[PDB]
């Protein structure tokens, strides 16, 4: 049930992870409690899909899934599946959080687009 | 790429096993608030666990006590069992 | 005989809540992995403080102490004894 | 897997079961800690016999053994194909086993034949 892939950018070369890295650089776990994070919520995906998902995994708007308790994160997923995975994480202020990052949300399906050709 | 593969590369047998665990308690709590219709207060009712202690279960938090974990699960009719490797 | 009394399986159940039973079967089941370690595999518990990074006293409270462990510690320990815990259907 | 039987005496009261419902009778986390510790150790004697080893079991004298949960001491004996009988119970006050308790167990193993 439910395999989960990862994505493709320019080089390819896709960063995504050194959020998941460089907390590997830092120190024990206040780094890795920050990221034991989704090892939980991604794991929580490939078992559940989202049935469930939420509370936590999300939606804000358009075509839609996903994510966590704490600071933060991500608005992420594509329909030919089970899997998906893709774009980036970067973080914030909240609780407003944004009218601008729901177009750095999408800013996305450029990704599920002709990037899924 | 693939999840299994980059799990094993940013983690290895190590804390995967405390995630796989945390994720499994999340499921029975989620599956209980969603599919059966059982609330978290009525979980405090059936189990006697302080519901804050419950809510800090579902979130990663850091690990709750073997006992507390077993009354909550008990009262969804589940338990922990010990099982072999791989 | 005569002065041969109740079976334990009957005295356990008159005196314990099925959940105080369940809590215990499990305590017991853990003690049981440390018993195999000592007598069968041959792992001293000083050697398992090294393989797991759980302190010697933390390990032996699994056998002798008054309270229940937090969860991770057990995972860590079972994990070098090559076991985990799983969620399974109650009875 | 190994059956356990409480020794009943002539009157006929099981002394180790008498002590247990008196643990039950009272409140306090200490009552439960004890009682849980005992419930662990007999379950461990049931599944493992005497190859439990230490800390749960020391051999004492002859066919008298002790089960050792926290500070309670429960004397049992090996029995029929193959099984055990819990004789009576006492609390460790000393680093040397009171020899008084051991004869009282020998006497109870005595009564057990007939």
């Amino acid at each position: 049930m439910h395999n989960i892939y990862f994505y493709k950018d320019k080089n390819g070369n896709e960063p995504v992870f050194d959020y998941m890295r460089e907390l590997t650089s830092k120190k024990g776990k206040d780094s890795r409690i920050k990221l034991n994070k989704i090892n939980d919520y991604i794991e929580l995906l490939s078992q559940h899909g989202t049935r469930a998902g939420e509370p936590y995994i999300k939606h804000l708007d358009a075509e839609i899934w996903e994510l966590r308790p704490l600071r933060d994160r991500i608005l992420f997923v594509a329909w030919m599946d089970g899997s998906f995975v893709l774009l980036h994480h970067f973080m914030k202020r909240t609780q407003k959080t944004p009218k601008r990052e729901i177009e750095q949300a999408k800013r996305e399906l450029a990704d599920l687009k002709e990037r899924g050709l | 790429s693939n999840w299994k593969d980059v799990r094993a590369e940013l983690f290895s047998k190590e804390e995967i096993l405390e995630s796989d665990m945390r994720v499994a308690i999340m499921s029975e709590l989620i599956e209980a608030r969603n599919e059966k219709g059982i609330s978290q207060k009525k979980l405090e009712e059936m189990s006697g666990v302080s519901q804050p202690v419950i809510a800090r279960m579902e979130t990663g938090k850091t690990s709750p006590q073997l006992d507390t974990v077993l009354k909550v699960l008990a009262s969804l009719g589940k338990t922990l069992a010990v099982v072999p490797l791989e």
